[PDB]
């Protein structure tokens, strides 16, 4: 944090008991910071629901058996902590992440075959 | 001997020259010219292609089918598999 | 729309298209955007296809005739024309009109000719 | 929803749903669009290709 | 056998009897050339192929010089180069300064050659001016900018040799020699339009294509034509949304380098009368309707009718895809139908030959078989309006080895002579017994091609015994390990995959069965007896024709052209199309319209990826899962219970065999829509050279032009 | 399941209306291939659509063969969204953010390995290759015993 306030020098796991530490540590501050990044950005969502968005962005590489593909995607989180943490990201970039806020909706894959044969694939 | 009323059409897939399939392809060159004497009305479809591993499928009315392999089995065991698949 | 000449017809020189793809300028300048416009004030260049056709034709004692575009350095790729059939021939590039000597009694001859002839 | 829509008087509009650079082939006329509603109905239409 | 040389030091192995061209190829040498081109004679005119060669005091044109066992060439040598400038400098002293104008901008191999090779500046400057010569007219497809002509006489060389049409010439002498029917004359070829393809430059252009794009501005796809049986290899050149051109790929298994004037020229009747949108007979007119109120009106009539077991008609189209067959043969199945009928004639009844072995209805000695035949015998074909580019292939076969040819059916005009054996059956049996006979008894890689046009004869179950029975009989000649005389020539690309999947009526007791609803899928040419009148009509297809104006529905799907549709040629090679462009209007995937339906009907098809949906066909078929590839068929010999055990008793009629293309240009919905086929059929009646016949351009009796194209 | 659509495959910032359903999303985990898709920031629709690996053939317009010699991996072109006309000046529009982008390759295998890499699909189009045949000047010109059956003309 010497250059920048959230500034983590870029490191390369050791073993996957140490790049389990650092991917609970990781969770540990994004749900950690979630009130603070609910008044930032004024997001119009329960703390609840960002920590629960926040779980799935996680959820998602949790069957990663590469331990090369896991720092890349331990910078990329560290990087996105830092951007949000300092008010960088613009409260268009943030709430933008929540998947909602477009006025197609989350719904904007067909459910099925027949309801997006009749909307012409979506 | 003719197959059950309502079967509507077999298919055998196997392969040229794979070994996996000389067992069939002995079938089918003993059993196929009886079995289309027998009941000309119903396809019996032989396709094959390379690396094929055989198969059989019989079809029924509804579209309901039926898919038992041929892998292993002898010339004989092949007649009774057909055969179950055929009669009822 | 309609009411006005201008949007009606497709040149002040001419009144149809002069292409299998072009849109008419009736349907062209329907439409919501073309309402509260003055239609007089719209861009309409004289149609070149009735220009070109006005020309006279160059008469020519030479079987191959060279035409570049009539400005030096300031017309197109000089290029050279054949006049051995019996009809009005025209550089490609520039559309003028270029016809042999001996196809004046048979050019004269018909009741409908695409240039001028004299 | 559906790509097809047959007007009320029988023409028919076949849209591409997407966003600004659509066909939604609606044309719409919003009378008093200038006051709080309006920007309303007029964002929703526009931001999905129609005029 | 191999001779062995050096060519820039590198050692290259061709066959002795090659030219050098040929082996400097080989070598990864790069020979500019204009006159010598791969599939055509050896021309020596160009002199554009002049290299240095050891113990040789001139320039040699490699184009032309047999490869010896021991020489030496060099093809970059100051010799070399100062060969191609100046030669580069003679083709280049009389040329019309025409590129901006030039249809062949952008993809010229004298602007190519001449970057490349040439001098950077000109030095022809003479007062005294260039060579001009007059244009000619040689027909409506080709328009002619004869300044042009670079002389490399690849189009005479074409027409005289592989098309058999030898009405193209050279008349003059010296600068004065043009290249042109001396007396005006519409070239008359089904291949004519391949002489603007081999053209090197721009003085053979297609009217069609006139100056509507560039070549940079096109989007290229690799994909096939479905206008004929053959699955011609080709490239879709399109700008956006619209097919600007059609142009042929090399597939030397298929067409090698070749496509007829059908496939070339119909894509402009993919934009001309395309259905868009779903349409309901309402008080006898079509009204517009949405997808999901008509699949509803589609199964509204359906429990309405309630249909009894084959009560569900289907009758295919020629322009079909595989998967849109085995959508719509499953769809079928749940619904109690067999009766799975195709366009043509007959095709509602049970096929003479069967679909149970593959090598009853394929080609079998492949296409490329054509290039070792030494007999052929051909029963109900005039292959040169069923299958142009095969027909060009037996000329080929003819002209350089001792071929015979007899033919049984309707005697046509000929690219090659052929023995006249009679038209009806007995004419067959007569043949087959007679002088003729011996010749396919004698002559090894005998071949016999039965055209499609005889499944439809009456007598076809006569026929097909007739042939197999004599092959039967004439084996280790017919039938050897690799070999196989026997060969049914398909001209729907939609035959071959049908009988693949089994797509055909299986009884005669279905036959007879009168349905209460029939889905034409894409099925125009269907026979008025095949369709009862008061039955439910639901049409399926891209265009509106005959189907769509009898339909109750009309439902619009893809033209080939935008969808990557499965395709069966008539040897049985798999093919794939890739689509070109998007899908018009509210148009949607064929075989998705089907798998749709399923739900509106209550038995949805299970597949909803066209992965799927290919699994599926695997296991119908798998050959159908190998791409470009022919899979041998193995049980061959089974064929003989088809063909003569279920064809024994014949009621022969005696009917003379008939022809089956009263019109090459308008045989299919997309034909008969092109403006470009409309003028072709009426130049071909009047016999009008005119290139602007029924299009824009100023005449003797248009002075004032014309902006229609096609009328 | 078998080729089946993951109709519930949870969508991103990029997913549209003419993003296809996608049936295999790379989770990290399968073996001796690296998730690229799943670290490069590309969207989900990169994983739904094929791409085709194919050697480009010569065109039939001329005689170079340059473009022939490298593998073009390029994106197939959806039913929707590939180009529609702009009602205002009559121009092409798209939805297709791939529609401009080809990848050169220098062998089959290697834009194999680059397509499994970033999880698309692919189909490859096996090169049609030309049959050498020996070409001889001299045959324009060989001897007929027999009727000619043909009138070379140069
Ligand atoms: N908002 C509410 O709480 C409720 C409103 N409504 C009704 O809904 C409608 C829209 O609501 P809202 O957006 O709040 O209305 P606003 O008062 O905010 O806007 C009304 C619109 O009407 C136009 N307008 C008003 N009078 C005239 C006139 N004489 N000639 C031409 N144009 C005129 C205004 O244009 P300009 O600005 O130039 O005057 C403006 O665009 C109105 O009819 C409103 O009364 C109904 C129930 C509740
Ligand atoms: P448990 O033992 O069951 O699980 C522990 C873990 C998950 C470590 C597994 O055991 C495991 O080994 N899984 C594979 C390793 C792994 O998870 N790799 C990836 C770790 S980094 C990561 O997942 C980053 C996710 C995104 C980070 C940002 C999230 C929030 C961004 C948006 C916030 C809201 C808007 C501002
Ligand atoms: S043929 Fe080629 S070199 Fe000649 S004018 Fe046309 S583009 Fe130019
Ligand atoms: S017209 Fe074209 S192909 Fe024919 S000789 Fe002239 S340049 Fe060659
Ligand atoms: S290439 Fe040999 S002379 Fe033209
Ligand atoms: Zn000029």
């Amino acid at each position: 944090v010497q250059p920048t306030k959230f500034a983590v020098t870029v490191r390369q796991s050791r073993n996957w008991a140490d790049a389990k530490q650092r991917v609970i540590a990781a969770y540990r501050a994004w749900i950690r910071a979630a009130p603070e990044i609910q008044t930032m950005y004024s997001i119009p969502f329960p703390v609840s629901h960002i920590r629960t968005r926040i779980r799935q962005e996680f959820e998602r590489h949790r069957y990663v058996n590469k331990l090369n593909v896991v720092d890349v995607l331990l910078q990329q989180s560290n990087a996105d902590f830092q951007e949000t943490m300092n008010f960088w990201r613009q409260q268009s970039h943030v709430m933008a992440f929540f998947k909602e806020e477009h006025f197609r909706g989350e719904k904007r894959l067909p459910s099925n075959f027949i309801t997006g044969f009749l909307e012409g694939r979506n | 001997y003719a197959f059950a009323k309502g079967v509507k059409e077999l298919r055998f897939l196997f392969c040229q020259t794979s070994q996996h399939s000389a067992e069939a392809r002995s079938f089918l060159n003993r059993a196929y010219p009886i079995m289309k004497k027998h009941n000309p009305t119903i396809p019996i479809l032989l396709r094959e292609a390379q690396g094929t591993i055989p198969r059989v499928y019989a079809r029924y009315e509804f579209g309901r089918e039926k898919m038992e392999s041929l892998e292993g089995l002898t010339d004989k065991q092949i007649e009774e598999t057909v055969a179950k698949l055929v009669k009822t | 729309t309609g009411r006005p000449a201008s949007a009606v017809m497709q040149a002040p020189n001419r009144a149809e298209v002069w292409s299998r793809s072009q849109r008419p300028r009736s349907e062209a300048m329907a439409g919501p955007r073309f309402e509260q416009t003055d239609f007089d004030a719209q861009p309409r260049p004289w149609a070149a296809i009735e220009l070109i056709h006005k020309q006279p034709v160059r008469w020519t004692h030479d079987r191959i005739v060279a035409c570049d575009g009539g400005g030096g350095p300031h017309g197109h790729p000089k290029i050279y024309i054949n006049t051995d059939k019996p009809e009005i021939a025209t550089c490609n590039y520039c559309g003028l009109p270029f016809a042999n000597e001996h196809h004046r009694k048979y050019l004269e001859s018909l009741p409908q000719t695409s240039y001028p002839l004299n | 929803i559906s790509d097809i829509h047959i007007t009320r008087t029988g023409k028919p509009l076949i849209r591409i749903q997407g966003g600004r650079s659509s066909l939604g082939e609606h044309t719409a006329t919003v009378f008093g669009a200038t006051g709080q509603l309006g920007r309303y109905i007029v964002n929703r239409l526009a931001r999905q290709g129609c005029t | 056998a191999e001779v062995e040389l050096t060519i820039d030091g590198k050692k290259v192995s061709i066959e002795a009897g090659s030219a050098l061209i040929q082996a400097c190829e080989k070598a990864g040498v790069v020979v500019p050339r204009y006159c010598y081109h791969e599939k055509l004679a050896i021309a020596g005119n160009c002199r554009m192929c002049l290299v240095e060669v050891e113990r040789s005091p001139k320039p040699v044109a490699s184009c032309a010089w047999p490869v010896q066992a021991g020489m030496v060439v060099k093809t970059n040598s100051p010799l070399t180069h100062k060969a191609r400038e100046g030669v580069m400098e003679f083709l280049l002293a009389n040329h019309p300064l025409d590129c901006p104008i030039c249809d062949q901008g952008g993809e010229c191999d004298l602007q190519d050659q001449s970057m490349r090779y040439g001098a950077d500046r000109g030095r022809f400057h003479e007062i005294g001016g260039k060579r001009a010569v007059e244009d000619k007219n040689i027909g409506p497809l080709i328009k002619t900018s004869m300044n042009r002509c670079i002389h490399c006489t690849r189009c005479v060389r074409f027409m005289n040799d592989i098309a058999g049409a030898p009405e193209l010439g050279s008349t003059g002498r010296g600068n004065d020699l043009q290249i042109g029917t001396y007396l005006e004359k519409n070239l008359d070829s089904e291949l004519s339009g391949n002489v603007i393809d081999l053209c090197p430059v721009g003085a053979l252009t297609s009217k069609p294509y006139a100056f509507r794009a560039r070549p940079w501005e096109l989007k290229r796809t690799e994909s096939i034509d479905v206008l004929d049986g053959l699955g011609s290899n080709i490239r879709v050149d399109s700008r956006g949304l619209e097919v600007m051109r059609i142009l042929p790929r090399l597939n030397d298994d298929v067409n090698e380098e070749w496509i007829n004037d059908k496939t070339r020229f119909a894509c402009d009747g993919l934009k001309t009368q395309r259905l868009t949108m779903p349409l309901v007979r309402r008080d006898g007119k079509f009204e517009p309707a949405t997808w999901e109120q008509a699949l509803t009106e589609i199964a509204h009539a359906y429990q309405t009718l309630a249909p009894k077991e084959n009560e569900f008609k289907v009758i295919a189209g020629q322009l079909v895809e595989v998967e849109s067959l085995v959508a719509m043969k499953d769809l079928a199945n749940r619904l109690g139908s067999e009766n799975l009928a195709l366009d043509f004639p007959g095709g509602s009844q049970p096929l003479a030959h069967g679909v149970d072995i593959r090598s009853n209805y394929l080609f079998n000695s492949k296409i490329w078989g054509i290039e070792e035949a030494d007999a052929i015998l051909l029963v109900g074909t005039n292959p040169r309006h069923e299958a142009a580019v095969l027909n060009a292939r037996i000329r080929k076969q003819w002209l350089r080895s001792d071929l015979e040819i007899a033919a049984v059916g309707q005697p046509w005009e000929s690219t090659f002579d052929y023995e006249h054996l009679g038209t009806d059956l007995a004419a067959l049996k007569n043949a087959l017994s007679g002088p003729f006979g011996e010749k396919l008894k004698k002559a090894k890689r005998p071949m016999i091609i039965v055209g499609s046009g005889v499944t439809e004869h009456p007598d076809a179950k006569a026929f097909y015994e007739t042939v197999w029975s004599f092959v039967e009989k004439n084996a280790s000649n017919f039938l050897t390990e690799e070999w196989c005389g026997y060969n049914v020539l398909q001209r729907a690309a939609s035959r071959a995959g049908a009988f693949e999947v089994g797509f055909v009526v299986p009884s005669p007791e279905v036959a007879a069965t009168k349905p209460k609803f029939v889905w034409l899928l894409g099925a125009d040419e269907f026979d008025p007896a095949d369709v009862p009148k008061d039955a439910f009509i639901v049409y399926q297809g891209h265009h509106g024709d005959r189907g769509a104006e009898i339909a109750d529905i009309v439902l619009p799907g893809a033209a080939y052209t935008e969808k990557a549709g499965t395709y069966v040629n008539t040897e049985g090679r798999v093919q794939m199309t890739r689509a070109a462009t998007g899908l018009p209007g509210a148009a949607r995937t064929d075989w998705k319209i089907i798998r749709a339906v399923s739900e509106f009907l209550g038995v949805p098809l299970p597949y909803d990826d066209v992965a799927q949906l290919r699994d599926r066909m695997a296991e119908i078929s798998p050959a159908l899962a190998a791409y470009d590839v022919v899979e041998p068929v193995a049980l061959r010999h089974l064929s003989k219970v088809q063909l003569v055990d279920q064809n024994k008793g014949a009621k022969v009629t005696g009917e003379p065999l008939k022809k089956v293309v009263e019109n090459f240009y308008f045989t299919d919905v997309i034909s008969r829509s092109s403006p470009t086929m409309a003028r072709c059929s009426a130049a071909k009646e009047t016999g009008d050279p005119r290139t602007n016949f029924m299009a824009p351009g100023m005449e003797e009796d248009r002075p004032m032009g014309q902006i229609a194209y096609g009328a | 399941p078998r080729n089946a659509p993951d109709y519930n495959v949870p969508i991103d910032i990029a997913t549209s209306t003419f993003t296809p359903v996608p049936k295999n999303v790379q989770d990290g985990s399968e073996e001796n291939v690296v998730p690229a898709g799943l670290i490069s920031g590309a969207p989900m629709e990169l994983q739904a659509r094929t791409v085709r690996i194919y050697k480009p053939a010569k065109p039939a317009t001329q005689s170079g063969e340059k473009n022939t010699q490298l593998w073009r991996m390029d994106w197939d072109v959806l039913g929707k969204g590939h180009r529609w006309e702009n009602p205002l000046m009559g121009w092409q529009s798209s939805a297709d953010f791939m529609q401009g982008t080809h990848l050169t390759f220098k062998t089959k295998e290697d834009a194999i390995a680059f397509a499994e890499k970033q999880g698309y699909e692919y189909f490859v189009q096996e090169p049609n290759e030309r049959h050498f045949r020996p070409k001889a000047y001299a045959n324009n010109f060989l001897y007929s015993p027999g009727k000619l059956k043909h009138i070379r003309t140069k």
